[PDB]
């Protein structure tokens, strides 16, 4: 009773005042929570605020993805081999039926990213096929990864023994996390932190509400899922799986006063598969001309409606291409204004 | 063929569990219990409230003094208060400000956390050098962390949204044993007094036993009509109560493999985010969604009174080990000390 | 198959195969127990209100 114990209490008030300062800082930041299914681009826009906002990538950082670039590379191959035995495609070059044995034969488990000389002409060889091309034009009827292309296009300068990935390999990469992603970044006067619970196979139930109040979320949206299944339930569409989604996240009560940002995105993708495929597959009711504008425009309307409280609240589309830095930057300049003209 | 075996022999083999529990079923714990003299109503009043998080309080934990506890909020922080003075001992900055769990190691030596970062985060008290940095990160779980506990200094288990629970070796900050059979998000684990076993409730609306030692699944316990985000071993360690989102606490007998009461009540309809028992296991503490904590006779079943001084829900309860207070942390941000 | 089968039935014999108790002894055990320390019991017996700890 009063003497020297009080020299906790000292210390005890000192701590309070890092709490002060700290939560102050943490009173005028902005916070987005990324949203929406797998494979929609979150990922993406999420390692786009670091190349735009940040340092973007060091040869240091990207030399550690040249193994994903390599296993995306492998893996990318593989499926479409796999997807000419159950579409029953041929080689353009029957010679190439080697060529695929040896791939898995090198292509060992997942270890990591090999990369040989050997191995690169063969995957140099396959890609190169027409079989194999007239299954990459089907990747509608199987899962296929958006970076394939990409990466196998590339496959000259990937291979190379001294190799380094830029940071557009960086980006295009895909690496699945089951950890909360974060990044932090300072813009426009404002300190930002945003979010990605992709990986977080979880049931959303228990950890959603967690996010109660963030100042917005992000949901993006893959416009060229719209002639895609679900390879598990089949009759299940994916462009419907994600309305389902958008609904409950834009009607979310723990969402009531948090701004919805939808991002139509992989509008590069949408662009090319319109022209081919009707949206009628996605929206069999859809009576609209199978252009990009209408055909966008529909989609844009379908997501929007989705929101019950349409006079209560207000989702600021935008159509993006997630991949690409300029456009990017452009968008969020336009969300960070619509931000701070809205809140603040 | 031999499938079938295999198949039949696991038919029937679940048919003697269950007809095992009926034969045992010869009373029921609230006939044996309907004479005693029941605790009446008696009541709490806040003896303190620890002011300093600033976002929503998702765990707190007793150190085994019962002075001390830790407290962990999703503003980065892990507090370290005295009950006694309210002076704060430790705020230790998060590497990932989504914790959803801490646990107050039993020598007071240690403190461990985790949640959306799918890690259990170490932190020495004793840092002779000064103050607290992360020591150990375990990282294993590929779903967030829901809980974790101490077993002492050297191992420490985790409960995960990724269905399992599993032992560590914080010396070398490696997995010991997965402890895989749940099919849930594994919510709230309890370590059994002797930290010889201990039992984990889940999303699949079921408890479980598990051997530490053996690193396998012993009894299997059901009834729940919902997730189960807490578990608690009767003070005896033959018994333990679990919380649930259907709305009920159910106590459930190891001894008798099975469930002996359900503590419910109409017009309490939200659900239970922690349970605890008082120092005897007379009285059956939950934390609830509606901002109160609900106690009830752990014998007769009925309400024996509430703790309401929270604004927001209740998230996680607090018995000191010496049986003197009870703690109540919540999303308002404000921890609560009851007697 | 075969491999998965084996797993489960092993398991199901481990909890098949345990030391069972009726409930009136399981019960009675545990209405025991609080009846035995239920003085030792500080939020059931309003303790000596003058200083102890809060
Ligand atoms: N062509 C194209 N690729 C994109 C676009 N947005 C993202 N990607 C790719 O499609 C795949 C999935 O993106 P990711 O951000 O990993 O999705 P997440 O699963 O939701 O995080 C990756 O290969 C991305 O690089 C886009 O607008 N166009």
């Amino acid at each position: 009773l009063s003497a020297e114990d009080k020299a906790a209490v000292e210390r005890s008030k000192m701590i309070d005042r890092n709490l002060r300062e700290d939560g102050e800082k943490a009173a005028r930041e902005v916070k987005l929570l990324l949203l929406g299914a797998g494979e929609s681009g979150k990922s993406t826009i999420v390692k786009q605020m670091k190349i735009i906002h940040e340092a973007g990538y060091s040869e240091e950082e990207c030399k550690q993805y040249k193994a994903v670039v390599y296993s995306n590379t492998i893996q990318s191959i593989i499926a479409i081999i796999r997807a000419m035995g159950r579409l029953k495609i041929d080689f353009g070059d029957a010679a190439r039926a080697d060529d695929a044995r040896q791939l898995f034969v090198l292509a060992g488990a997942a270890e990591e990213g090999f990369m040989t000389a050997e191995l690169a002409g063969v995957i140099k060889r396959l890609w190169k096929d027409s079989g194999v091309q007239a299954c990459f034009n089907r990747s509608r009827e199987y899962q296929l990864n958006d970076s394939a292309a990409y990466y196998l296009n590339d496959l000259d300068r990937i291979a190379q023994p001294n190799y380094i990935p830029t940071q557009q390999d960086v980006l295009r990469t895909r690496v699945k996390t089951t950890g909360i992603v974060e990044t932090h970044f300072t813009f426009k006067d404002l300190h930002f932190k945003m979010f990605d619970v992709g990986g977080q196979r979880s049931e959303r139930k228990k950890w959603i509400h967690c996010f109660e109040g963030v100042t917005a979320i992000i949901f993006c949206v893959a416009l060229s899922d719209y002639d895609l299944v679900l390879a598990e339930d089949e009759e299940m569409n994916r462009m419907h799986e994600s309305m389902k989604l958008f609904d409950s996240i834009c009607n979310n009560k723990w969402f009531t006063d948090t701004s919805i940002i939808l991002f139509l995105n992989k509008k590069d993708l949408f662009e090319e598969k319109i022209k081919k495929s009707p949206l009628t597959i996605c929206y069999p009711e859809y009576a609209g001309s199978n252009t990009y504008e209408e055909a966008a425009a529909y989609i844009q309307c379908q997501f929007e409606d989705l929101n019950k409280r349409k006079d209560t609240k207000e989702i600021y589309t935008h159509f993006t291409c997630a991949t690409d830095t300029k456009n990017v930057q452009f968008v969020f300049d336009a969300v960070t204004d619509v931000i701070i003209k809205n809140n603040l | 063929s031999e499938l079938d075996q295999l198949r039949q022999e696991a038919e029937q083999l679940k048919n003697q569990i269950r007809d095992a529990r009926k034969a045992c079923a010869d009373a029921t714990l609230s006939q044996i219990t309907n004479n005693i003299d029941p605790v009446g109503r008696i009541q709490m009043r806040t003896r303190r409230t620890l002011r300093g998080h600033l976002a929503k309080i998702y765990a707190m934990h007793w150190g085994t003094d019962s002075r001390l506890l830790v407290s962990a909020s999703q503003d980065g922080k892990l507090i370290i208060w005295d009950s006694y003075t309210t002076n704060k001992v430790h705020a230790i900055p998060l590497r990932s400000s989504w914790v959803m769990t801490c646990a107050y190691a039993p020598s007071g030596n240690y403190v461990a956390c985790g949640g959306l970062d799918n890690i259990c985060s170490i932190y020495n008290l004793k840092t002779r050098e000064g103050n607290v940095r992360v020591s150990r990160e375990l990282a294993g779980h590929t779903g967030y962390l829901s809980c974790c506990r101490f077993l002492d200094d050297n191992q420490i288990v985790t409960s995960s949204g990724d269905t399992t629970c599993a032992l560590w070796d914080i010396e070398t900050g490696q997995q010991t044993t997965t402890f895989t059979g749940h099919t849930g998000d594994v919510m709230s684990l309890s370590l059994a007094p002797d930290t010889r076993l201990f039992v984990s409730g889940a999303c699949d609306a079921s408890a479980k036993l598990w051997d530490v030692r053996e690193g396998m699944c012993r009894q299997t316990f059901t009834g729940h009509e919902s997730d189960i985000n807490a578990i608690c071993f009767f003070p005896n360690g033959n018994a333990f109560a679990t919380g649930s989102d259907d709305a009920t606490c159910r106590l459930f007998d190891l001894r008798a493999d099975q469930e002996l009461m359900t503590y419910s009540h109409d017009n309490i309809i939200c659900g239970i985010t922690s349970v605890s028992f008082s120092k005897s296991g007379r009285l059956l503490l939950a934390g609830y969604d509606d901002f109160n904590c609900n106690v009830w006779d752990a014998l007769k079943a009925d309400r024996a009174g509430v703790l309401a001084g929270h604004d927001n829900r209740v998230s996680c309860l607090g018995v000191t080990d010496d049986g003197m207070a009870v703690a109540t942390g919540s999303w308002d941000s404000f921890l609560k000390i009851w007697n | 198959s075969i491999a998965q089968a084996r797993k489960l039935v092993e398991q199901l014999k481990m909890e098949a195969n345990i030391d069972r108790i009726k409930v009136s002894k399981a019960a009675a055990d545990l209405m025991a127990y609080c009846e035995a320390h239920a003085k030792e019991d500080p939020l059931l017996t309003p303790v000596p209100a003058s200083e102890n700890p809060f």
